[PDB]
């Protein structure tokens, strides 16, 4: 009983800790297609604008 | 040669141009044939691009233009206390009308990087959250932003109300607001007794465009009189992004070329130069100031907007409202983690920053691990002490509305809260617990309150120990 | 002839008309003198910047202050030389506006002083070094982990309250007081209070004394906070030729310059770039740079803050100047509560320099030591504040232990922190603190407390310290 | 419709609904027709005058000494996307918010308002 | 004249810069990123021709190797896509493994000589 | 080249494959030139007459009762971005598809086309 409880232990440390790194790495490719979107929907907003307003 | 007189060509949505006018300077004051007042923004080789400051629909193509040869000014003097005015300068409360013997052009230089000197005294706001950890002192410029309906009106009002013993003199600028929100915020300032010695300037949304692209500019023209004059002075407006967008509604009428988001290219400018003359000045002055609170509101808590942007690069910190938090209950709904004061720490009395700290931490540790406490697994000793310490002090920091707390018995409850004496109270008795030790201080804590109003300074603490302990030995428990 | 009249005025961009055949030419000034002649006018003194010709003997300028109470046909006065500002030792200890006049209260500059143009072509390609020098500044996380180059642009990350102030001051002591080199700070869109306050405290600590001061406002128009960065530098070219000394240039955001001049572009009316921002913020961000080089006779060093919009490190305005930057400090909030100064990090903190052609075989391989044993340390702290040492094995141990020694070695006292504390300060060269880096590394002082190596600098002064409390 | 109200409102002097079922159609026609009109483009392609004709609209809803107008404005915004400037223009001038729950209406009560997301100044 | 030459481009993205900064200037409408659609062809015309001629034509050849900066190693850019569509082949360097020292990652795994292959020596293909 | 083929349809009566190369630089070059022309841009730049273009070209490539052409065109997205105007313009041309995969070929089948990803109408 006892070498099982530890190993059950011993099993969610090193299941937690992937998962913690897992989730990190999945956070930084987040943010990049984050900020690519941004930047995307304002420089295609920004061109609209100035297209519109020099059609006239 | 026509050289004050002139005549429309094209009219519509305020705008108007007018052909002659060849002696007109740029942003001077120009009346139509009917009495509407105008302001003359363009000069153009040929036209004068005008701006109506009212009813525009009864000026017709073909009518008289005429000069007056006054940049623009508002009425300011002593008589505006206690009056609600448009930033023209006009009454719109009924009430008779002003006797403002002087005036004073709305753009003025700001005082300049010489005549200044480094704030040094505290503006109580009497809310305990903000004036423990984000404190604010005279001649600083803080911005408080937040979502809708997070009780940034209610925080504004309580400061002003807060006022009311000092020297202080408050203005409130109304920037689009409803004009039944207008109504009840002056009926309650009223009724708190305030309206002795504050001015509000009101633009509605049903206002043309110029008059809300004015309101701020006129507030702080109408502040700077008594800052020449000697005193100190708080102003406080609600929307600089709708006074953006008025601004850029302007623009793009009068045809200036856009930029990001459709906003003209000098909308920094504007709030820079409109933000800039608030100031604390240097004693060869006389020693005035004037503290800023501008509102910006942001759609779903978005401050990568430009306009919060601008904002937040030109002032001095920011405080935070979670509307998260608001649902929740917890008022004022603090947000302390992401709230900054730069100025802050000089801006506290020393019987307040003796105790700050401790406080401060104890909140950052808590505010981490507040997912711990689903489950009772934490180790005891020391993770559930900091879910439970965190729990009472913000317990201890939620307030009612319109009740300011004088700033002895703020740091009187702060100082028994951070030496651990509340450990023993249930968190969900804090408030009636905080009540009754106010009333109890008002009893017979008078000598610790008189000290530390005289003195910025800790009471003694042996006797503050000992009145505590008598308070707690006198409370019941329920 | 000289003489020209107004004809168009749209908020801070001004037109004007000249006679035909003696228009200026690009980037001079134009000075507008009036009186009132009656009640319905304002006297008005004001000074513009020729941009672009627009054809028909017209020019369309921009303006250095308000606009307000201008008048179609107003005489508008041409200069025939770009913005001209006083140049020698006079400038020293002076604080001035964009145009080169002082704001504070000493007085007014004789008119008979040396004055330069502002705008000025880039040094040739002949005149350049030809080789890398290293600056020595005497602060030891510098000069051990990120070396300054002699002519170089070194980034400067941090917000407020970590010191950044103090770190200015001491390295511009330091430099003047160990390369007889004059300093220059220039504020590009600083916040008012803060200047005043950065003032006072530089004269109280009376660095002040060897100092030149550029001040350009958050409520000035965009003319004067693109041009303030460019009088600041013109300041520093005189010291760098005619002086032949080493020169320090500060600027205190650039990331403002660079929206200043997005504004400015705006108003001119181009059409905007990639993310709103001006179509030449390239070629201006050159034509600033460009001119803080190290020729065979003096040297610029260039010291800038940089604020990243929305923390994004792809943003347009961050990688440009990114594009030139030779070396990077940052300093970090957590090193600022620990009793450790001037609070730098020593990981995030990279630079060029770090290369054994450069600093040499012997520097490189103890700055690689201790990156990796603080790196290691850094690894083993977040197991350690929970298991307690005593998992650690002894190599851990004896790891740990050289890793706290060599981080409180990191710090430094300062000759500007003398009106607080009573220390003297110290000035320690590259050799010794390598040396004693070195030493340290090898274990010969892992028997004294740690506390011997908070604020001494050199490595004798430990020993001394740690035989003072014996 | 709002003229029809205010008749009732200032001779009568009695409390009167109104019911708009659709403001968002009623900017969209603004921005549709301030194109042809001629004047620049604006954020999203709306009029510059977005916010003062809306508040022009919305400003004559109000409560006087001797009448009343209470108006209940349908708002249903496409895509879901509540930072649109003629949504957050509009979210300005509201007093309440009430939420309709097809989960309280199948478990099957009326009128199955729901409790939690509706709020109130 | 029938000799072998190299050339190195330095930045073809602060060339692209130059040329959308002058096109912005010209009053052009942009595209994609304010680039103007011109800019596959500014880059294709520059990079056609290298070429090995025949031996006929003198038995010459024009090798380059142009350089492309990028953001946070990110190849979805337009100018990256531009350049990789037009060239033969790319050699990609890893920054992370820049830090220690190491001459930057030849990374296998993006790396790529699709004419190569023919031209090593049989002593090193083996 | 279609010009050339349509020749052999209509008069040899026989069936032809004709191959385009990469049908994206086609308005892309149509792009490049609508600006010189003076027409305002589209979405992302493009020229206007995109669809209609694209109409012209394909719907020549046809079967006809004496003869038929077929087509295999090869694709290109930018930035691997299949939302983009031309991608979408011309995905709704096609009729089938079909896919090669490094990996069957390396592993050393040689029609190297996938056979899970190849659909059909």
């Amino acid at each position: 009983l006892l070498d099982a409880k530890a190993s059950e232990h011993a099993a969610r440390m090193t299941a937690m800790k992937n998962a913690t790194d897992n989730a990190n790495e999945l956070i930084r490719t987040l943010t990049l297609s984050y900020n690519r979107a941004r930047q995307a929907a304002i420089t295609q907003e920004i061109t609209e604008i100035v297209a519109g307003a020099n059609a006239l | 040669q026509v050289s004050d007189v002139g005549t429309v060509i094209q009219v519509g949505d305020g705008i108007a141009r007018a052909h002659g006018l060849d002696n007109v300077m740029s942003g001077e004051l120009v009346e139509f044939a009917n009495g509407v007042m105008g302001m003359a923004l363009n000069l153009e080789e040929n036209n004068v691009g005008i701006v109506i400051l009212g009813p525009y629909t009864g000026i017709k193509e073909g009518d008289e233009v005429r000069r007056t040869g006054r940049i623009m000014e508002v009425p300011v003097g002593e008589a505006l206390i206690g009056r609600v005015v448009n930033p023209l300068g006009q009454p719109v409360d009924g009430l008779g009308p002003v006797e403002t013997t002087e005036t004073r052009p709305i753009e003025s230089p700001a005082p300049g990087v010489m005549d200044r000197r480094s704030v040094h005294e505290p503006l109580q706001t009497g809310i305990k959250a903000i004036d423990a950890l984000v404190p604010i002192g005279r001649g600083q410029r803080e911005l408080i932003i937040g979502d809708r309906q997070t009780g940034a009106a209610s925080v504004a009002i309580d400061t002003i109300i807060n006022q009311k013993d000092q020297n202080m003199i408050s203005i409130y600028v109304a920037i689009g607001q409803k004009e039944s929100t207008v109504r009840t915020v002056v009926e309650t300032l009223r009724k708190h007794g305030a309206l002795d010695y504050t001015i509000v300037v009101t633009a509605s949304a049903s206002q043309p465009a110029p008059l809300l692209f004015l309101a701020p500019y006129a507030g702080v023209a109408m502040g700077e009189y008594f800052m020449y004059k000697g005193k100190h002075v708080l102003v406080v407006y609600a929307a600089l992004s709708k006074q953006a967008a008025a601004y850029r509604e302007l623009s793009l009428l009068l045809r200036r070329p856009p930029g990001r988001e459709a906003y003209p290219g000098d909308i920094f400018y504007l709030h820079s130069r409109l933000l800039e003359r608030a100031a604390k000045l240097s004693d060869a002055k006389g020693g005035g100031s004037l503290t800023a609170l501008p509102f910006v509101e942001t759609q779903a808590g978005d401050i990568s907007a430009y306009i919060p942007t601008n904002v937040i690069s030109i002032t001095d910190g920011q405080i935070f409202l979670q509307s998260d938090l608001f649902f929740s209950g917890v008022r004022p709904a603090i947000n302390a983690g992401l709230s900054v004061s730069r100025v802050g720490g000089a801006a506290q009395i020393k019987a307040m920053k003796k105790v700050a700290g401790t406080l401060r931490l104890d909140l950052a540790a808590y505010r981490e691990l507040e997912a711990f406490a689903q489950f009772g697994s934490d180790l005891d000793k020391a993770t559930q002490a900091k879910l439970a310490r965190g729990a009472r002090t913000v317990e201890v920091l939620k307030q009612d509305l319109h009740q300011p707390i004088p700033v002895e018995k703020q740091v009187l409850i702060i100082y028994a809260l951070t030496r651990g004496f509340l450990d023993d109270i249930p968190v969900e008795d804090v408030r009636r617990f905080e009540k009754e030790f106010y009333l109890f201080l008002d009893q017979n804590g008078q000598h610790l309150l008189e000290h530390i109003r005289t003195t910025k300074d800790l009471p003694n603490e042996d006797d503050l120990n000992k009145a505590i302990e008598a308070f707690k030995k006198t409370f019941v428990v329920s | 002839m000289t003489r020209g009249r107004v004809i168009q005025v749209m908020g801070p961009v001004v037109d004007v008309k000249f006679e035909n055949g003696h228009l200026p030419a690009i980037y001079n000034a134009l000075k507008i003198q009036h009186k009132a002649r009656n009640e319905n006018e304002v006297d008005i003194d004001l000074t513009l910047e020729v941009a672009l010709h627009l054809g028909d003997d017209t020019v369309r300028t921009i303006a250095m202050a308000s606009t307000d109470g201008l008048i179609r046909g107003m005489e508008v006065i041409d200069t025939g030389a770009p913005i001209s500002v006083p140049v020698g030792e006079v400038t020293l200890g002076r604080v001035f506006n964009v145009l080169g006049e002082p704001i504070d209260l000493e007085g007014d500059i004789p008119a008979d002083a040396r004055r330069d143009p502002i705008h000025r072509p880039a040094p040739k390609f002949e005149e350049l070094a030809t080789e890398v020098e290293i600056l020595e500044t005497g602060i030891k996380v510098v000069d051990l982990l990120a070396p300054y180059i002699k002519g170089g642009k070194i980034g400067l990350f941090g917000g407020a309250g970590v010191g950044k102030t103090v770190l200015i001051q001491e390295l511009i002591h330091n430099i003047a007081q160990e390369h007889g080199g004059i300093s220059v700070f220039a504020g590009v869109g600083e916040r008012t209070r803060e200047g005043n306050d950065l003032y006072h405290e530089m004269k109280d600590s009376g660095v002040i004394s060897k100092t030149a001061m550029v001040f350009g406002q958050m409520n000035e128009p965009p003319g004067a906070r693109m041009r303030v960065a460019l009088t600041g530098l013109t300041m520093a070219e005189y010291f760098r030729d005619e002086q032949g000394q080493d020169v320090l240039l500060f600027i205190d955001n650039i990331f403002r310059f660079t929206q200043a001049g997005s504004e400015v572009s705006a108003l001119l009316g181009r059409m905007p770039s990639a993310v709103g921002y001006q179509p030449t913020l390239a070629t201006e961000m050159g034509q600033l740079q460009e001119r803080i080089t190290s020729t065979a006779k003096g040297s610029i060093t260039s010291i800038q803050a940089i604020y990243v919009p929305a923390d994004d490190y792809t943003d347009p305005a961050p990688a440009t100047t990114f594009s030139h930057l030779d070396a990077t400090t940052n300093l970090e909030r957590k090193l600022a509560e620990m009793g450790i100064y001037p609070a730098v990090d020593p990981l995030a903190s990279t630079s060029r320099a770090l290369a054994p052609e450069i600093v040499g075989e012997e520097h490189y391989q103890v700055a690689r030591k201790v990156q990796q044993t603080l790196q290691r340390y850094k690894e083993l702290q977040d197991i350690i504040a929970i298991l307690g040492m005593d998992e650690l094995s002894d190599e851990d141990k004896l790891v740990v232990h050289r890793a706290r020694r060599i981080q409180f070695f990191l710090s430094q006292n300062f000759h500007v922190a003398e009106q607080f504390t009573g220390q003297p300060g110290s000035y320690v060269p590259v050799k010794e603190t390598v040396r004693g880096f070195k030493e340290i590394l090898e274990g010969k002082y892992d028997h004294l407390p740690e506390d011997a190596f908070r604020l001494v600098g050199r490595i004798e002064e430990v020993v001394e310290k740690a035989k003072a409390m014996g």
